[PDB]
């Protein structure tokens, strides 16, 4: 489930288990310093048995180490106040109001703010401008009718922005 | 306590039951031992709007604390002497409700156990 | 360069709307809270005498508040 | 100075006229828990004794 | 005003406070400044306002009634006899709750001025609130909402006629 | 009443001979001059009733719903554009001309002395809705919803008529005072039973209970604003009119024989609370609320308490401005997004920063917020269910619990949380919206300072 | 403006047509395409998902629908609206389901169990009655005033 | 950027713990007697509650010396018990949540 | 040392250990593909549909029109009455209706007969 | 009792002032949590006067007025009184809630939409002295559910994340 | 025409008119029923409001 391949690899699902063991691991252990030693002991858990050529070896300790790691996690571990479950997450959610909105004030409250209203006047012509035919035939000319994939080509061929660009730039600050 | 521990691993009978407590009947040993002066005016204690359940014995002087707090109230820390005083008859209440308890606790071991000992 | 614009969707509408609500509403709470107030304060509001000898009351006369 | 007149003053003559007139000529309306009287004490209203308590002894 | 004799109080008892010590008092101070804050100008108020309520001269008087005659004198039909009758019950069911009502007030007056201890001096005013209430749950109670007059004089009779079997078995 | 009576027929060629651009001005305007003189009605004392005419006269449980409807009128009647702006002339003025002949034949039947007129005009308000809702339904299954109201309200409604006319022709004349007055004790026989079946069984049809109520759900979201308020608020109140006047006769019998109308109403609140609990079609939960609301009535009524009959016309008066008003919130927002579902149109707490006051004020008075006057019912229907039978209150707080639930997850769905941020229509909260509310919310809230109007006969 | 035949009548046989329809029309891969099956309590053929969905879906994949883990375009299980968070969460539990559920009925068990010891085996100072000075405050109770003075004295110890 | 130089933080933290210093015992001395105080207890009955923070604070300490340790033991379950906020929030709104609205579609819905 | 992690149907089956996912068929690569390449046309018509300067109103979802319609509408069609369907319909609608009826028989019956006696506590008992 | 009764009441009607400052506010303030903190203060000063009066004399109350629905053996008013409890409470809530108003000064200073944070608040504070100052049970209900929503409300303030709402 | 002359002319309306249901008639009658029936020693609210003179109970 993740964009631009349809399985990870299996490196990066021994990568994943590294990371949130040694997360798990922080939480579990204060102090930092007997944290860094127990840090130490998994890399050197990690590094006695990196070197084995085979691949269904490779792969029956890869389950076994995901058995004896959900046996021993952490209950509450500490995920940082921006993650998913976190403290904060999307705390300020509040006031992310969209910049597609903004246009439907009245001529006052526009003639309150004159500069970024004219700016924002000329980067709504340069998106009208720029849409229908390059981002068009860049999206209607490279792709198979069957896509494949999720990651999208940048423009390089002579000039303008890059297809697909306008609720990805235009998005708040995240932090308002 | 240790009274807790022997009415509940010993014999049934001589820890005596809270709650039912005049099971041997007064004047068993007094006889013509009774003050109860109780001199505390029952209709001026109804006059002072005081709390039941303290309408008891020892309340002549919560009647005086209740005077003097009232009396002078801005000194916060004015009566201290007779709220003592007061507590020191409380204190002589619960040590004769304690005699109260090992008198009824000693004649039902003693007597019971002679009566039912040598019937 | 330390204050940015802020957004908040069209206050306009919200501070019409309540300027126009309060406005007329209060265009005569006020008239008819200051003739109540007239009323109760200089015509009086009655006694409580009892009905004389020979004599018959309508169907007021019979009510405490002069606006009633 | 502004602030402290006007809401320690306004309301409180608001309501002090409201609890007096309309309050208490309607009957059944505040009632109070009456003052405890001890027998030291004389009666303010009318003016008489109340009888003290009698002998403490056996304290 | 009001009757002191339909909405009773006892006797006002007020001590004398004796201070012991000199602080002194500063609830006496600050009821000083708030009668002169407070006491003085709401009664000037209200004495031009009455001055102003008696330059001229409103009055209301009571609305009374008559007797009409019975529900018990009304005949089979006769819906001009049994209007009157059934109204004059219905007023007479509006002031009998109210009845109740001054009663109740006066067990609340009762529990309220006589503090903690609530037995003294409250036991004549809880013995006739069991009284009318007692006469309210026999003769008002269990009709339900459709009550006319008729159900009411149903129960009369058929509460009589229970108690004379009682009292025939009691002979 | 017939100062109420003229004055609605004349407000309708009103709608005709004005102009074009004109009718809208002079309809609204003459309609709240209506409503003015019709809170001049509130007289009623004491001892009787009063009576205009041998034709018409006013309990005081008819005054408030009386009020109700000549007040709903013109809100609704403002509240009926902007989905229709764009149509016809002529088919703009029919449409307003039909609310107007059913207000009359509304106050013909609040004001109905007789109950044979009761029953006419009963079904002479059931005849235009059905006109309403199927030409501007705005969906594909307003023919379904249209036919299922019509032949429900009738087949449930229509035995009705033979047992108003035996009851005419072995006791004389229906005025409710000689009907009253007369009326005697009916035995446990079972032509008894089947009159009381009849009478009873078409007002459970017309309140809805359980077992006829998805009557409802579909004559509300396959159905206009105007034909959704009108149905849901003055109907169903109108139904609980009905069953509050016509009880007065058989007495004896409704002990024996009313035990599973209650047991049904009981069981079908908890379950229909717990139906408006899981749904997407935002409309249709007030629709079910409706249900829950008026089963609550039912039991209500066929208790025969003060209390019960009070708490009952409180009930009634405090839930028909709370449904009408929350049916007119899902309006603005179907008018919003063209979605009529619950969980597309998120967000709405960023944007339109004052529809958040009114979604939350309404969902309160929906809540049993404690000095309202729909706690005031509720709570006045458990006293009287409670001395009904020690045991029923569980299965009223129960309904008490899910209704706070499933009320506030229809507030905190639709209005918390994010923005889907493909929606880019919406545009700022219209004065006109913020007026239907203001006339909404106002009058309940100066209700709930002085609740002794509503309050009915046995006060 | 919508398709009529983007509804659901009837369900799964027979198996070429109907189920390359249904694969065609749910968008949905063909051997992941399962009705329930019809066991006639409605459900039409509106296919069968692996039922929890929601505390899954990591949420660092940025589809776009952010707080309810949809992509506009997958068949939305039959029962979304028990799903989404803020209603169940049908997380994998840290411990077990059963093991849980077993130690925390039977600490239920032993707090009440031993609460009932504790109402049968009460402890008490070593103290008799509260004295009580006028017939056990007669007069201060519910009354009778001149009906029952009930003879009852105490005596010193 | 840890900040204190701040008037009304520490305005507010001075006033709460001017009343949490006093203002216990001002409240809880000039009061009339609504009961019967105790004031007669054995030994170990009024030291008790001293004993008992005092001994906790000895158990408390010496979990925090063990806490100084590296030994990284395993859980045992009775830490999953006393850390998952006890087993009831999971247990009751992983049920009472999936019964209710499973008794809802079923039954009532369709 | 592990108690194998017996699953339920509240405690979800984690990604990490399943443990098929660890045996791998050539086909559940195909597949994986195939799905991504689902997604990959889906967000693409979404995105292409997303941008437009020109739109303005809603998107036109039809996964959830299509979910609408499919739990409201279309569950009557199809039906028919079977044991099953029959048997838990009288059981959820008749039951425990007749459950709460009987014990609402039981109270009143028990009530009325204990104030024909009149032991109630109606010494006082006005609002009724 | 004149001072008695009267500064009660103003401690009551002291917090209905600023829900009519937002309410014909129609020009925007700034200084709207001074206000609150200030207004508050003078709550708790005129509410320290007859708790004083109390300790210091005895003599409890009951006031009760404005009776709406006095319809059958019943009859319902604004009925509050002041007794031990009742007005030893209100003073140490009073006094909380105010350095609460100057913890809230400071710490929600960054988000601009503290006007309607201090009026739900300040609400909060009126339903729960509602509750504290009653007799009349009803009235303890009506305080018992205003305070339940105001805390649904206070606890669903940051809207976004669903823990919070949940 | 639907708050300035509606709304709160009709709150003013409501808000005192005649006594709706005969209320205060019925606080002041009953106020001086039981000042009459106090003073005149027989007890208030009398039961059996119908007067068993003018009562004819079947026989048996
Ligand atoms: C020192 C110097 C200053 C002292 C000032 C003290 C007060 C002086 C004074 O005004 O005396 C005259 C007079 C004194 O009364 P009174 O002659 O002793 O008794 C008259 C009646 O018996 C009783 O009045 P009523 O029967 O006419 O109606 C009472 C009712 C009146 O309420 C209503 O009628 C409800 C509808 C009012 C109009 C609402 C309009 C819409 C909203 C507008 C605002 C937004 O409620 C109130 O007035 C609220 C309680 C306060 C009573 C007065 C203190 O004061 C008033 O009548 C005040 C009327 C206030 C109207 C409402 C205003 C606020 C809204
Ligand atoms: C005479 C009858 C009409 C009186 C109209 C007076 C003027 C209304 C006005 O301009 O209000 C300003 C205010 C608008 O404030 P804003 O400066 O535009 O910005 C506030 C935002 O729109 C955000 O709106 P919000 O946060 O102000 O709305 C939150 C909502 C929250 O709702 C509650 O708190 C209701 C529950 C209260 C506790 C119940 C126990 O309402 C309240 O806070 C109302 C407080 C009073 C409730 C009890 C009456 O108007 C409203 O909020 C609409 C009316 C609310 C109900 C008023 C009821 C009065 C009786
Ligand atoms: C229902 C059908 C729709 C009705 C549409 C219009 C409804 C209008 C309702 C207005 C209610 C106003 C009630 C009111 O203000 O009462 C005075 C209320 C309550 O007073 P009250 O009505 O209890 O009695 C006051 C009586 N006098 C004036 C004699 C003292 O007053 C206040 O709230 C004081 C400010
Ligand atoms: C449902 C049908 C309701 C028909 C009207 C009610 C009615 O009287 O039904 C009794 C009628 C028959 O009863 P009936 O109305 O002929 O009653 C005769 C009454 N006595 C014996 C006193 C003369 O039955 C039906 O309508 C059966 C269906
Ligand atoms: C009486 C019977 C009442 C029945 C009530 C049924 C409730 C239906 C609605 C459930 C609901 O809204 O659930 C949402 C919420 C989810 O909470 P949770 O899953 O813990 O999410 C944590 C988020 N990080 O979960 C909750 O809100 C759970 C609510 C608590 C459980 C109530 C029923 C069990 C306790 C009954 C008394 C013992």
């Amino acid at each position: 489930f993740l964009p631009s391949a349809a399985y990870l690899t299996h490196q990066q699902k021994v990568l994943q288990l590294y990371k949130r063991a040694l997360r798990h691991l922080e939480s579990r252990c204060v102090h930092r310093d007997k944290y860094r030693y127990f840090a130490c002991l998994l890399r050197a858990r990690f590094d006695e048995h990196k070197n084995e050529k085979d691949m269904v070896k490779a792969t029956q300790l890869l389950r076994e180490a995901e058995k004896e790691f959900w046996h021993g996690q952490h209950p509450q571990p500490y995920i940082f106040p921006e993650s998913p479950g976190g403290t904060s997450y999307e705390r300020y959610e509040c006031y992310k109001v969209p910049e597609w909105c903004l246009d439907d004030w009245h001529p006052s409250e526009k003639a309150m703010y004159p500069d970024y209203f004219a700016k924002r006047e000329q980067w709504k012509k340069l998106r009208r401008e720029s849409w229908e035919r390059e981002v068009k035939q860049l999206q209607e000319e490279t792709p198979v009718g069957g896509p494949r994939t999720e990651a999208l080509p940048p423009a390089r061929k002579q000039g303008d922005l890059p297809p697909l660009w306008w609720h990805i730039v235009t998005r708040p600050r995240e932090r308002p | 306590g240790a009274h807790l521990a022997r009415r509940y691993l010993g014999d049934a009978s001589v820890e005596p039951e809270p709650l039912r407590m005049p099971t041997f009947p007064p004047d068993y040993g007094f006889p013509e031992r009774k003050e109860r002066e109780m001199v505390a005016t029952q209709q001026e204690m109804n006059d002072a709007q005081l709390v039941l359940q303290q309408r008891d014995y020892c309340a002549h002087y919560l009647i005086r604390f209740l005077k003097c707090k009232r009396d002078s109230f801005p000194n916060f820390l004015a009566c201290k002497h007779e709220q003592h005083d007061w507590d020191y008859c409380e204190h002589l209440d619960y040590v004769k409700r304690m005699k109260e308890f090992e008198r009824e606790r000693r004649l039902l071991q003693r007597k019971k156990r002679r009566e039912q000992r040598e019937a | 360069g330390k204050r940015l614009f802020i957004i908040k969707p069209s206050g306009f509408y919200d501070k019409r709307f309540l300027k126009l609500l309060r406005f007329y509403i209060l265009l005569t709470g006020i008239p008819v809270v200051i003739g109540i107030t007239l009323i109760n304060v200089f015509i009086g509001e009655a006694e409580l005498a009892e009905i004389p000898e020979g004599y018959v009351p309508e169907h007021w006369e019979y009510f405490k508040h002069p606006i009633s | 100075s502004i602030f402290a007149f006007t809401h320690v003053l306004i309301p409180v003559w608001i309501i002090h006229y409201y609890l007096k007139y309309h309050v208490t000529t309607k009957p059944y309306t505040i009632v109070e828990k009456k003052p405890r009287i001890f027998p030291g004490d004389t009666i303010l209203e009318t003016g008489e004794v109340i009888p003290p308590m009698k002998e403490f002894p056996d304290q | 005003s009001w009757d002191k004799d339909v909405y009773p109080e006892p006797p006002r008892r007020t001590p004398a406070p004796s201070p012991q010590t000199s602080l002194p008092n500063p609830i006496t101070y600050l009821t000083k400044a708030f009668d002169l804050l407070v006491d003085r100008p709401v009664t000037l108020v209200r004495e031009f306002i009455e001055r102003q309520h008696a330059k001229n001269k409103y009055y209301y008087y009571h609305r009374e009634f008559r007797r009409v005659p019975d529900i018990t004198e009304c005949h089979e039909k006769d819906v001009l006899c049994m209007f009157e009758a059934e109204m004059q019950w219905k007023r007479d069911y509006k002031v009998d709750q109210e009845i109740v009502n001054i009663i109740q007030e006066r067990l609340k007056a009762c529990q309220q001025r006589e503090g903690e201890s609530h037995r003294q001096n409250c036991a004549k005013e809880l013995q006739q609130f069991t009284q009318v209430v007692k006469a309210y749950q026999d003769r008002y109670h269990d009709l339900g909402a459709h009550y006319s007059a008729r159900k009411c004089l149903a129960k009369q009779k058929q509460r009589m006629l229970a108690e004379r079997k009682a009292t025939k078995e009691a002979a | 009443m017939l100062k109420y009576i003229i004055p609605t027929m004349m407000l309708m060629p009103l709608t005709w001979l004005s102009k074009n651009s004109m009718i809208w001005i002079n309809t609204t305007l003459h309609s709240l001059l209506i409503s003015l003189t019709s809170l001049l009605l509130l007289n009623q004392f004491g001892d009787n009733s009063l009576n205009f005419s041998l034709t018409f006269f006013s309990d005081s449980l008819s005054t408030p719903l009386l009020i109700l409807t000549m007040w709903l009128l013109p809100l609704m009647l403002m509240a009926s554009q902007h989905h229709l702006s764009k149509e016809n002339l002529a088919r703009k003025k029919l449409f307003i001309s039909m609310l107007i002949l059913l207000q009359l034949f509304l106050i013909m039947t609040f004001t109905a002395t007789e109950l044979i007129f009761f029953y006419i005009m009963f079904e002479a308000t059931l005849v235009p809705t059905l006109i309403i809702i199927t030409r501007w339904g705005n969906q594909t299954e307003r023919l379904n919803a249209g036919l299922y109201f019509l032949f429900y309200t009738l087949a449930g409604s229509l035995p009705l008529l033979v047992a108003l006319i035996y009851i005419q022709n072995t006791m004389g004349s229906l005025n409710f005072l000689i009907l009253q007055y007369w009326v005697q004790p009916m035995p446990n026989s079972w032509s008894n039973t089947f009159m009381w079946l009849a009478c009873m069984m078409a007002f459970m049809v017309k309140m809805p209970l359980y077992g006829l109520h998805l009557w409802l759900p579909k004559a509300h979201v396959e159905a206009p604003i105007a034909g959704s308020m009108v149905l849901a608020a003055i109907l169903l109140k109108l139904g609980g009119y009905g069953m509050m006047r016509i009880t007065l006769l058989l007495n004896p019998i409704t002990d024996f024989m009313a035990y599973p109308f209650i047991m049904l109403s009981l069981w079908g609140m908890i379950m229909t609370s717990s139906i408006c609990l899981r749904q997407t079609d935002l409309k249709s939960l007030i629709a079910y609320s409706s249900v829950s609301h008026m089963a609550l009535v039912i039991v209500a009524i066929l208790i025969q308490t003060p209390w019960s009959y009070m708490g009952a016309t409180a009930l009634m008066i405090a839930h028909g401005l709370t449904s009408s008003m929350l049916f007119c919130l899902a309006n603005s927002n179907y008018e919003r997004v063209h979605s009529r579902t619950m969980i597309l149109a998120r967000g709405l707490q960023t944007l339109l920063p004052l529809m958040a006051a009114w979604w939350l004020l309404a969902s309160l008075t929906n809540l049993a917020l404690p000095p309202s006057i729909n706690l005031i019912g509720e709570l006045f229907v458990v006293m009287s269910t409670f001395s009904w039978s020690n045991i029923t209150i569980i299965l009223m707080g129960l309904n008490m619990v899910i209704t706070a639930l499933y009320s506030l997850y229809m507030l905190i769905t639709t209005q918390r949380g994010k923005h889907t941020h493909h929606i880019n229509n919406i545009l700022p909260s219209f004065t006109r919206e913020n007026a239907l509310m203001s006339l909404h919310m106002l009058p309940l809230l100066l209700l709930s300072l002085n609740p002794k109007i509503i309050l009915g006969p046995l006060y | 403006s919508h398709i009529t035949k983007d509804m659901l009548p009837g369900p799964y046989p027979k198996t070429p047509e109907e189920r390359a329809a249904a694969a065609k029309k749910y968008n949905m891969r063909v051997e992941d395409y399962e009705p329930y099956p019809d066991d006639g309590m409605g459900y039409g053929d509106y296919p069968k998902l692996p039922d929890r969905s929601q505390q899954e879906r990591d949420p660092w994949y940025d589809w776009d629908h952010p707080d309810l883990r949809l992509n506009w375009g997958e068949p939305m299980h039959w029962d979304l609206d028990m799903y989404i968070r803020n209603r169940v969460d049908t997380s994998p539990t840290p411990v077990n389901w059963n093991l849980m559920c077993k130690h925390l009925f039977g600490f239920v068990a032993f707090m009440l169990f031993m609460f009932w010891v504790g109402e049968t085996y009460p402890t008490y100072q070593p103290v008799g009655p509260k004295q009580y000075p006028y017939n056990n405050l007669y007069l201060e109770r519910g009354g009778d005033p001149n009906k029952e003075p009930e003879p009852v004295v105490h005596y010193e110890i | 950027n840890i900040n204190e130089n701040n008037p009304f933080l520490i305005n507010s933290i001075k006033r709460l713990l001017i009343g949490s210093l006093f203002a216990g015992f001002i409240i809880s001395n000039n009061i009339p007697p609504m009961t019967i105080p105790q004031m007669t207890m054995p030994h170990y009955l009024k030291m008790t509650a001293l004993t008992v923070t005092i001994l906790g604070f000895i158990l408390a300490l010496e979990i925090s010396n063990t806490t100084h340790y590296l030994k990284f033991n395993y859980p045992s379950n009775t830490f999953k018990f006393s850390n998952l906020l006890g087993y009831y929030p999971t247990i009751m709104h992983r049920l009472t949540p999936y019964m209710n609205l499973t008794m809802s579609q079923k039954s009532a819905s369709s | 040392s592990f108690p194998k992690y017996e699953p339920s149907r509240l405690a979800s089956l984690p990604t990490t250990l399943d443990p098929a996912e660890y045996d791998i068929s050539s086909e559940t690569r195909k597949a994986q593909a195939e799905r991504l390449a689902i997604r990959s046309r889906l967000k693409r018509e979404y995105q292409l549909q997303y941008n437009d300067p020109s739109r303005r109103g809603v998107v036109e979802d039809p996964a959830l029109i299509r979910w609408t319609c499919a739990r409201s509408a279309n569950v009557y069609p199809n039906f028919r009455p079977n044991t099953k369907t029959s048997l838990l319909g009288a059981l959820f609608g008749i039951g425990p209706l007749i459950f709460w009826y009987y014990v609402f028989k039981t109270d009143r019956d028990r009530k009325e007969k204990l104030i024909q006696e009149g032991k109630l506590d109606r010494t006082f008992n006005i609002s009724y | 009792m004149n001072l008695f009764s009267s500064l009660t009441l103003v401690t009551l009607i002291l917090l209905t002032m600023p829900i009519a400052a937002i309410n014909f506010n129609t020009h925007k303030f700034t200084n709207y949590p001074l206000y609150v903190k200030t207004t508050i203060s003078c709550a708790f000063i005129t509410s320290m006067i007859p708790t004083m009066m109390f300790i210091h004399t005895g003599q409890e109350m009951i006031i009760s007025n404005w009776h709406w629905l006095t319809i059958q053996t019943l009859k319902l008013s604004l009925s509050f009184k002041m007794d031990f409890f009742s007005m030893m409470f209100v003073p140490v809530a009073l006094f909380v809630t105010w350095s609460i108003m100057e913890f809230s000064m400071w710490y929600m200073h960054s988000d601009p939409n503290i006007n309607q944070f201090f009026k739900y608040l300040l609400l909060f504070l009126i339903t729960m002295l509602i509750l504290v100052t009653a007799n009349n049970l009803f009235q303890l209900f009506i305080g018992w559910e205003g305070v339940g929503i105001m805390s649904f409300l206070l606890i669903g303030w940051w809207y976004g994340r669903t823990d919070a709402n949940t | 025409f639907g708050f300035s002359i509606v709304l709160v002319l009709g709150s003013t309306f409501v808000a005192y008119l005649p006594d709706y249901r005969m209320q205060e008639w019925a606080r002041r009658e009953a106020e001086r029923l039981v000042k009459y029936r106090e003073a005149h020693g027989l007890p208030l609210m009398e039961s059996n409001c119908f007067d068993p003179s003018k009562i004819q109970l079947p026989e048996d």
